[PDB]
Parts: C-alpha cells; structure tokens; sequence
C-alpha cells in the first residue's frame, strides 16, 4: 500500500526538520495516521467544491479553498 | 561520535527547502484517497501544481505538530519523542477533532 | 488628464480598488473617500513588505528575492508575525532555530 | 524594612561587593535574627541577576533557605494604599506636569514587581557607535 | 488580447523606488498578490461588517479607518490610519485648489 | 414605543409544544437558542453568497444553497437536512 | 393561508425572504432559497430541542437550563465538534466521569 | 491595587472548577496576568467599537460582537 | 481525611453553576482597567449585562486553560500545576501571542 510507501526515513526527516534527536518506534504509524485524517479533510472539502463545479477536474483554485475553510491559508497559488 | 553526524545533517536540514516526500507516491496516495471517495460513475481528475499545494500545506501541518511533539518532550525530560506525547499534541491543538 | 492615481500620489490603482468594491457586494453604497484610504494602506503595507524583503536579501547578498527570504522576513519582524500567524508560505521552509 | 530598600539603589556588577556578600550571607547564617534568612534570600537573589551566574551566591542560598511560603510573602512587599493614593495627589498638586499619578503608582508597583521577580529569578564614547 | 487585473507592474514600481535593482521569482510575485488581495478582503469584509451593524447603507472613510484599526495591531494601524489621513487630506485639497 | 424585537420565538414555542407540552423555556435558554439559529443562518447565507460569487454567479438558488449547507453542516447531519429539504422544496413546487 | 403555512414549517418563510434581500448577499435572491434554508434551520432547532428535553428527562426536572443545554450539546459529539468555539452563559462544565 | 484584589481563594475554586488537587504559589500571579491581558484584548476592541459608534457607553451588544471578532462566541445574550 | 473534604467540594464545584469572582471587585478591574486606555477629555461608561457577559467569557478561557495546564500536569507525573506548565500551555495554544 502507497500509504505504507511513506518510508521510516521520510518520517525521521519529517521529526527532525521540527528539531527531535531521538524518535521512537510508534511515531510513524500515528504520522501516517494524522496525515490521513488531513489528506481526508481537504479531499472531502476540494472533492464537493468541484462537484458543486460540475467538472470533471480539481483545481489548485479549489485546494486553496479548501485549506482556508481548514483556517490554513496558502499562499503562492491561485489569485 | 553519532551526534556529531547528526548534527551536520540536522544543519543542512535547517538550510534546507527541498519536498522530503516521494512524489510519485504521494501523487499515488492523493489520487486513490480521492478515488475512495468517488462514485462508481465517474473518476476525478487531478493537477501537478495542485498536488504541490496539497504537499506544501500538508507538512507545513506536519512540520508544525512534530515540534510541539518536540517540545512536549522537553517538557516530559525525554527527548524522546512517543507515543502519549504524540496524543497530547494532537489532543491539545485540537484540529478537526 | 492625470489620473486621480497620480492626484493621490499612489503608485497602486485607485480607480482598479473602487471597482472591485463596487462590483464586490460588501455594502449598498461606496463612500468616495473610501478607494483612496484603501489604496494609501494597501501600499503602505506592500512597501513596507517590499523593504524587510529587500533588507533580507541584501544581509542574503542576492540579488533575487525568494520565498525563503520572504518567510524569513515575515516571521523575524514581530509586528508582520502578528498579522500572519496562521497563513502559511509556499517553499519558504523553517525559521531556523537553536 | 530596609532589605527591600538594598535591593533597589544597588544595580550593577560593583555593588556586587564580596564584603558585602559576606554581610548579608552571615547575617542569616546568624542564628538570632529569625528574619535575616528570609531577608538575606532575596537579597542574595537581586545580586545574583546583577552579577550573572555567581555561583558563590547559590550555595549560600541552598544553605540558608526555608519553607517558602514566608519568602513568598516576603517577596511581596505590602505598601498601604491609602498612604500612595494621597502622595500621588500630593504629588501632582505641588508640581504640575511632574510626578504624574498615574508614573507614580507605576513606578511604585515595578520596584514592587522586582521584589515579586527575585523568587522567578573624560570617558570615551565614539560618536561613530551612537545611534 | 484580454487583461487580467493583477498588482504585478505595481508591485514591480514599487520595488524600483524601494531599491534600484532588486529581482524576485515568479512564486514571489504570486505571494505577494495573495498577500494584499487577502488584506484587502479582509478590510472590505470589516467595513461592511461595521455598516451592516451600525445600520448605515454606506461605508466611508472612517468607516475604514475603524476596520483597519480593528484589524491591524495598534503600532501598525497608527502607521496606517496616518497614511490614510494624510493622503485622503492632500487628495482632496489638491481638488480644491 | 419600542421597535418590536425581531426573534423566533414564537416558532421556537411552538416547536416544543409540538414534540411535547409538558416543560417549558426558560429566558436564558431562549438567547441561547436565539443567538445559536442566527449565528447558522449567517453562516449559511455568508458561505452560499461567497460560492454565488466565486463562479460569477449572479443569483443564489437551491443548489448553491444545498452546497452551501452541505459545506457547513458536518455529513450526518447534512444527508438529513438535504433530504427533508429538497422534499420541502418538490412539494412547495407541486403545491 | 400562509407560504409557511403551505410548507409546514413552524418557522417562517417570507421573513427569511426579507432578511436575505436586505442582507445583500447577492445582487439577485432565488425563490426555493428560503425554503430550504427555513428547512434547514427548523430541522436544527428541531433537532437540538428534542436532544435538551432528553437530557431534562434524564434530569427529572420540568424545568430546563442552559446546564441542560451545555449537557446535550458537549454529550454529542458531533454537535460539540460543530460548535466547538461557541461558549454557553451558565453552562457549567462536564463531569469527568 | 485590585489585581491583588482578586483573592486567591476565587483562584482556588477556579483550579477545583478544573480538576486539579494540587497548588503552587506563581499560578496564582500567573493567572492574574493572564487575566489582565486577555481583558485587555477584548477591552480594546470593545472601546474601538463604542467609539466607532459615537455612543459613549459599552453595551452587551458592543461587548459580544468583540468576542465574535476575537473567535470565541458567546450565546445568550442576544444579537 | 484532607482528600475527602477536598474530593467534596470537587464534587460541588462540578455541579456548581456560579461565579467564583467577586462582582465588585472584577467590576472596579475592568472600570480602572478600561479608564486607563482612555484620553483625559472624557470617561467611557459600562453596563451591568456587559460586566456579566466579559466575566462570563473570562471565566470560560481560563477554565480551559487550567484543565490544560491540569492535562500537562498528569504528562509530567507531577499533580501539581506549575509555573513552567502554565507557560507551555500558554505558548501551546497561542492566542493574541
């Protein structure tokens, strides 16, 4: 499964980059776990807004929207 | 020593800007999370700029939560970051839960 | 005719800002006084941006400016960290931190 | 009375005298006193943010501290109200546009947070460095 | 041949008299366009809020100057609501003259 | 002498005689219930004006109103509400 | 006979008509609009009313409070997460078990 | 003066309000502090509110629409 | 026992639906505190239901922050809530900061 393709070392890079040293073994399934829940969240939203849309295609217009209905604006799209 | 190896590459990491997950694979995992979504009439359609977004804000996300885990576990006299850390940040911020 | 642009010494439109209040559906009415009090704040804001940018780049010795710089900025000047809290930069990275 | 007056006037590095450390430091070491330790404490803790790390100072602490509940009302100094809600009218009445009441209270309460943060805690000048 | 309203030749001006040369990348011109079409949705939003609420069909200049000191931090909206003053003042002199 | 109050009170009234007469309301709870079927309603009609308005959109109907509500009323909730809904609707149609 | 009257819903229709044309949400209202947003609201309120006299059931009094209110509310999960930044007066807090 | 004021027993049944058995000695300045920063946020957009609308009284309306403007709403007091 | 008595009025206070502030009191803070952001040339002027309803949000924030500072409390085996508790969940959930 492509969600199990997430690898041990992206997650490890992943702590680091926030600033661990030491990373226990039960962190990643919880990460991919967390990344899931998002992912399900901003599809859910993006997937109705381009079904309102009738089209056949998502846009980055519609990513955007669905990250400012999350309250987690993104900039350097769109527009 | 371990921590010396570590430590360079916790600098370059600081200095760095790059994508740190497969692209390829993340595309896969966007692209049949939002075919579980679908109806068996149609299929979606989907954009490269768009998975970019998508990435970009989801570890702008990540990114912020494994430093709160981080500092969790200062807090806790570890620096371990674990599992009932991980719970109580997830917990405490409180997104979409 | 010098537009009202040049009258309000405004390198930003004014006459593009009544638009879109016009055409936006935010009130009944647009106050006349009211494009070029927006116009005023909007570049104020956008040259003030422009120059934490620019200082950035210059301490960054390139002459490009960047997304990274651009986050760097944003998140060292306090009174912008405020305002931006919440939103986040497209390839601007971490703040670095000890 | 006078042990929150010490730690006001001293700041800086050299009032952080040796002679005076030992003073204070034995004071509460001093058996008769039965307010010296509580009194020492704090201000051995204003010298210690003067000086930086003073590693002098916190064994002498460690030595002569107590339960903390009595520091703790020591920390806090109780001015009455009534005596600074006059003063500050008084004040403003003799000099107009000087001592504001309104300064007056603050400057009263910050000496009074320094108390509150010790537990928490011709010359050469270039005109080229002037800013 | 048709335009699209975009604060792209502006930004670029304004940039010129900050500095005489100073280059950004196209993801940089993007930001900074998303950055005040979101301020001034913002501040729009507000002053319609603030009609909408005082039962007035119009908005006017203090009606902005009001919801962008709401919106600002109070040392930035001082700055603000200074630029607004004295531009609003010398732009409608400058007619009456 | 007073510009009368513009609540939903009496709806809110019979709503509860209609489940069941035997309690009643007290006035605390009905602010609470006032201010809560506001608040929905400007939600509502704020998110389908901004979705009329960001497919240029000049007029607001059924469908932009189920999006809109579908957008803010989490799923469980938003498959009853669509469904009495459009009922409410097809019948007002036939009626 | 009243257009609410024909809809069967105890809330009003010509009022949310008037509220959303004075509102200016859009330059043009629809007409099956205020039906279905009255539907909506009468089912919320419906819904949220018959999960309080629940709870005053489980209270034995005939009497119910804004403490009954924060009960239901927060005991549903769904409704708690749907109104999560909202505060209830008087509404006390939960047991821990 | 009156941020002493607030007796420390009102903090105390505060802590027992949110579950806790045990109590220190800076809580009780610590909140006061929190409480004097958190008034004066709302404070501020309250007075702009009241003089923004000429009225020179605050009202619960003034009051509740500035705590909506903050994000946490409040019910039942109209408006 | 003291865990009795303590356990008690635990008890009490988990039903109890009052305010725990002095009205007088809180009342003067918020007068001499909003006195103090005004100009010389006038005096703002309060209402009863507008104290009610500022104490009312108060009293709603810091019992959320507290039954956090308790959670970060049992994170780090100590039941007491401590002053470098208080500051993480401060800095954790970050509001006007």
């Amino acid at each position: 499964d492509n969600i199990q393709g997430i690898t041990k070392p992206a997650i490890r890079r992943l702590a680091r980059r926030g600033g661990v040293k030491r990373i226990s073994g039960l962190i990643y399934e919880e990460v991919r776990a967390v990344l899931k829940s998002f992912l399900e969240s901003v599809i859910r939203d993006s997937v109705t807004y381009t079904e309102h849309a009738k089209r056949k295609t998502v846009t980055s217009l519609d990513v955007v929207y669905a990250l400012k209905r999350q309250g987690r604006t993104l900039y350097g799209f769109g527009g | 020593t371990p921590s010396e190896l570590a430590l360079y590459e916790i600098r370059k990491y600081q200095r760095s800007t790059d994508l740190l997950i497969s692209k390829i694979p993340f595309a896969r995992l966007v692209k049949e999370v939002t075919d579980e979504f679908t109806t068996k009439d149609q299929d979606l359609r989907w954009q490269s700029m768009a998975i970019m977004a998508l990435q970009e804000a989801s570890e702008a996300y990540l990114v912020g939560l494994l430093e709160h885990t981080n500092l969790l576990a200062l807090h806790a006299k570890r620096i371990t970051i674990m599992k009932k850390d991980m719970q109580l940040a997830r917990r405490i911020r409180g997104q979409f839960i | 005719s010098q537009s009202r642009s040049a009258k309000a010494g405004l390198t930003f439109p004014v006459g593009r800002v009544h638009r879109l209040l016009r055409r936006g559906n935010y009130a009944q009415r647009i106050g006349s006084g009211a494009p070029v009090y927006l116009t005023a704040v909007l570049e104020y804001l956008a040259a003030e941006i422009l120059e934490l940018a620019g200082n950035a780049a210059r301490d960054n010795k390139k002459t490009r400016i960047i997304p990274r710089h651009l986050q760097l900025a944003i998140r060292n000047d306090d009174e912008l960290n405020k305002l931006l809290g919440n939103v986040t930069i497209a390839q601007g990275g971490v703040l670095p931190n000890i | 009375w006078i042990t929150p007056l010490v730690i006001w006037q001293a700041t800086t590095p050299v009032d952080v005298k040796p002679w005076k450390l030992s003073i204070i430091k034995r004071c509460a070491m001093h058996p008769g006193y039965r307010d010296a330790p509580g009194s020492a404490t704090l201000i051995l803790q204003r010298f210690q943010c003067l000086v930086g790390a003073s590693s002098q100072i916190t064994e002498s602490i460690i030595t002569i501290n107590c339960n903390r509940k009595t520091l703790k009302s020591h920390r806090n100094l109780k001015l009455d109200a009534h005596f600074l809600s006059i003063l500050k009218r008084i004040l403003s009445r003799a000099h107009p546009a000087n001592f504001p009441a309104d300064t007056v209270q603050n400057t009263i309460d910050m000496y009074l947070s320094e108390i509150h943060q010790l537990g928490a805690d011709d010359s050469t000048v270039s005109l080229w460095d002037v800013t | 041949k048709a335009r699209k309203e975009t604060y792209s030749s502006y930004i670029y001006k304004v940039l010129k008299q900050t500095h005489p040369d100073t280059g950004i990348s196209q993801k940089s011109m993007s930001i900074l366009n998303s950055f005040v079409n979101d301020i001034f949705e913002r501040i729009a939003t507000e002053a319609s809020k603030l009609a909408a609420y005082n039962k007035k069909s119009t908005i006017s200049a203090r009606e902005i100057q009001t919801a962008v000191r709401l919106i600002l931090p109070g040392e930035l909206a001082k700055h603000a609501v200074s630029e607004g003053t004295r531009a609003v003042t010398k732009y409608s002199s400058s007619t009456q003259a």
